[PDB]
RNA sequence: UCUACCCAUGUCCAGGGUGAAGUUCAGGUAACACUGAAUGGAGGCCCGAACCCACGCACGUUGAAAAGUGCGGGGAUGAGGU
RNA sequence: UGAGUAGCGAAAGAGGGGUGAGAAUCCCCUCCACCGAAUGCCUAAGGUUUCCUGAGGAAGGCUCGUCCGCUCAGGGUUAGUCGGGACCUAAGCCGAGGCCGAAAGGCGUAGGCGAUGGACAACAGGUUGAUAUUCCUGUACCACCUCCUCACCAUUUGAGCAAUGGGGGGACGCAGGAGGAUAGGGUAAGCGCGGUAUUGGAUAUCCGCGUCCAAGCAGUUAGGCUGGGAAAUAGGCAAAUCCGUUUCCCAAAGGCUGAGCUGUGAUGGCGAGCGCGAAGUUCCUGAUUCCACACUGCCAAGAAAAGCCUCUAGCGAGGUGAGAGGUGCCCGUACCGCAAACCGACACAGGUAGGCGAGGAGAGAAUCCUAAGGUGAUCGAGAGAACUCUCGUUAAGGAACUCGGCAAAAUGACCCCGUAACUUCGGGAGAAGGGGUGCUCUGUUAGGGUGCAAGCCCGAGAGAGCCGCAGUGAAUAGGCCCAGGCGACUGUUUAGCAAAAACACAGGUCUCUGCGAAGCCGUAAGGCGAAGUAUAGGGGCUGACGCCUGCCCGGUG
């Protein structure tokens, strides 16, 4: 599902899409739209804390089911929607009772499937369990770490985990970038890999088109002023001589780790 | 040439009034001080 | 509030005279009066039945004289219509 | 209340060109490729008024104006103006 | 002092009367001239009496002034329906308790405020010097009330009512092209009224003018959107007939919406024209408007709440429907609003958001002349030197000046014909560059639209002829070609010297971050990051695309 433009005009030159055979829907349900306006990357005082942001199209947020809660009750998907709101493609399903939800789609999911949740659902796509079910080297996402929370690891298009066993109280489950983590036992996650892969394949063309996503354009540091960056400054092009690069702010920017030492995670990620 | 000074009632009084001198505490100082001295139009 | 001091003074002028024959009547009435209590007192004072109360309000006109530029007072005007077979007034 | 950026909500862009993607037909093939018409209507697409910008020249420089006017210029469905 | 010098702030007035002590400048009249997608008509922000009438001319008016946006005395703005309030909410603001903080205070839950948005019932004629959907005229509509009237239900196997609680709706993006209808226009035919002229001719297919009417009420519709019924019910904090989800059955009806069109509204008004008042139809063309974000396509995936419908929980002895009679408050309402009333110190060649915005030719809101309508612009007249500024022509040569073809000149519209090297196959390309353009007849040409016809409108072509030097006879709408640096490109910047090779860019790469992510603002509460989760965010560097990106980790990190 990816699809090269013919280069009309000069923007066009380098452009791929991905039509939406995936989508089987355009208008969503409105019980579950809830209303969002883009910050721009100003606090709460108003002043700008994050660079490099605002000015997209407005978009509306659907409240995502990341908890899986309601268990037992059999679930039916007919729809696969698109969400400007994170890569991924999102699928209303309906239940028995007759209360819908909308929830990650995942890779391999199609209309009409059914869905479980309980503790003792089968494992297919799109069901949940908690961990301690999930039997070992089988892919997963939308992964917790304080039962009950919801879904927070395992979220991006195309995004996945992988269960390398478990062995108590917590289990040992390998998150994507590969820095497998010691997680309790008891959290709920999603069975099978989120379904837009070729999300990063993408290539957007125009400048107006990240724009439109809502990027705003970003200066280097080298031709900034001295007083605004530690880059600027220098007649000419100049190279920067500042042994290591640094950021806007001060600090180094080139291979060096920020993770306050003394955290209590720490612990738990050090298994890798 | 559109010029410095555009009119507003709206703006000037929402800002420079007499209610958002009071509301604020260096507001009230302002119009302390404009008392003290004696000034016919107190605030905006 | 006594209805007698809702009603200040009429207004004499050719548009005044000139309302007086097709029975529309002018009077200066309290600044805070509403379009009820005018009709209200004006019935009272005259038992007089009346149609219909039209209210209008002027600034206060700036003024000078000599060396000194004050601000004239200013005016609510009211317009009283009153009904067919009615008696008038002074 | 100018200006820079941002948020919420409205509003404006005469007219004419080019002709994308798909889709119908016909041929084509076991089937698929593909080939030709028709339809189609996309572009930070083209020419050009309103609008916005300010590249060249002249004048003005105790000026009509404490930054403009006159004649040419650039964008003009967008990262648009307001 | 400069010095009676500079300046007197883009512009067509001319003349005859009037007033008056005094007239280029004030009033009236007749021509002439200018704008006419505005210099016109409404209406914001804003100005705050400048608006109107009668008086005055010291100052203001770059002159004068009998004049007025100046002075003086009076006068002028009428709303249940227009805009805003007692209706709703976005951003943002405030914020009872609270969290934090040397103090002042910062943050923020409940809650409230907040239109630039949503919902919301009056319109077409008249009227004075100033107001008019407000005043008057005729017709209406909306919410609520009952001294009253009739039709009906039960006054607990309860009629009726309905929630600050659910559910449905309100409810939304951009572009494109059909269709339907209507503003609007043509005066084409017909009709009515007036006229037939003196400069050569014209009772003639001759000239001037006009040729309509709502809102509401009742029908109808282009159409658009909709499947409907039955049973059950792990859900929608409580209910469930409502909503949702299942299963069985019928498949077009019925339903919701709907520009507009019909009648009435109109026995009335308006209406060319001398208080009265004729005709008042049809045809043709036809939207930038409405049906309508209706349909299609697209991806960047496109507010909330209350008005409104419905479900019960609940109240319930008096109510429902329709008449009849009543009630309906506050603020704005004058005038300018592309200008001399606003912002620029000025009666300033600047800026000022919206709605309407005609005709001839035309694709058009361009172009030039004109309509309604407005204006003749606040110093003049008379000489017609230099010099300066803005323009028009120049024999011959033609870029020889020049730092540089700066400037100026030249092309320009439409229809036919051909278009190269290179190319990322789109382009290059309106390449280059040739031909035609008027008028008459063959023609109310083939043919097409419109309509039953009559008629009206669109008009590919050719073949004959007629003119002038010149036929897109004016206004206005590419100069082109060859090469080369730099930058892929559209875009952005030093308001007010420098718009570029600088910035950005999509693309690439390195590195950080496992989510009370990192990074950042703040002391901290709080946040943004993000109601996002390594296909995601932050930071450094390079900048489409094609081929590539070698060696050194001794030093600094």
């Amino acid at each position: 599902a990816i699809k090269k433009y013919k280069p009309t005009s000069n923007g066009r030159r380098g452009m791929t899409t991905s039509d939406f055979a995936e989508i089987t829907t355009d208008k969503p349900e409105k019980s579950l739209l809830a209303p969002l306006h883009k910050k721009g990357g100003r606090n709460n005082q108003g002043k700008l804390t994050v660079r490099h942001q605002g000015g997209g199209h407005k978009r509306q947020y659907r409240v995502i089911d990341f908890k899986r809660d309601k268990d037992g009750i059999p679930g039916r998907v007919a729809t696969v929607e698109y969400d400007p709101n994170r890569s991924a493609n999102i699928a209303l399903i309906n239940y028995a009772d007759g209360e819908k939800r909308y929830i990650l789609a995942p890779k391999g999911i199609q209309v009409g499937t059914e869905i479980m949740s309980g503790p003792e659902a089968d494992i297919k796509v799109g069901n949940a369990l908690p961990l301690i079910n999930i039997p070992v080297g089988t892919v997963v996402h939308n992964i917790e770490l304080k039962p009950g929370k919801g879904g927070q690891l395992v979220r991006s298009a195309g995004t996945s985990a992988q269960v390398l066993g478990k062995e108590g109280k917590y289990v040992l489950v390998r998150l994507n970038s590969g820095e497998v983590r010691m997680i309790l036992s008891a959290c709920r996650a999603s069975i099978g890999q989120v379904g837009n892969e070729q999300h990063e394949l993408i290539n957007i063309g125009k400048a107006g088109r990240s724009r439109w996503k809502g990027i705003r354009p970003t200066v280097r540091g080298s031709v900034m002023n001295p007083n605004d960056h530690p880059h600027g400054g220098g007649e000419g092009r100049a190279p920067i001589g500042r042994k290591s690069p640094m950021s806007p702010w001060g600090k180094p920017t080139l291979g060096f780790k920020t993770r306050k030492k003394k955290n209590k995670s720490d612990k738990f990620i050090v298994r890798r | 040439m559109k010029r410095t000074f555009q009119p507003n009632n709206r703006k000037r009084s929402k800002v420079h009034g007499f209610r958002s001198r009071m509301s604020s505490k260096n507001g009230r100082l302002v119009l302390a001080r404009r008392r003290r001295k004696g000034r016919k139009v107190l605030s905006a | 509030k006594d209805p007698r001091d809702v009603l200040k003074r009429p207004v004499i002028t050719e548009r005044s005279a000139d309302l007086m024959t097709e029975k529309k009547y002018t009077f200066e009435v309290d600044v805070r009066a509403n379009k009820t209590e005018v009709k209200d007192a004006v019935e009272s004072i005259f038992g007089v039945k009346v149609d219909k109360v039209n209210i209008m309000n002027y600034k206060g006109k700036s003024k000078r004289v000599g060396r000194y530029t004050g601000m004239t007072s200013r005016r609510r005007k009211a317009i009283v219509k009153l009904t067919a077979d009615s008696k008038e007034i002074e």
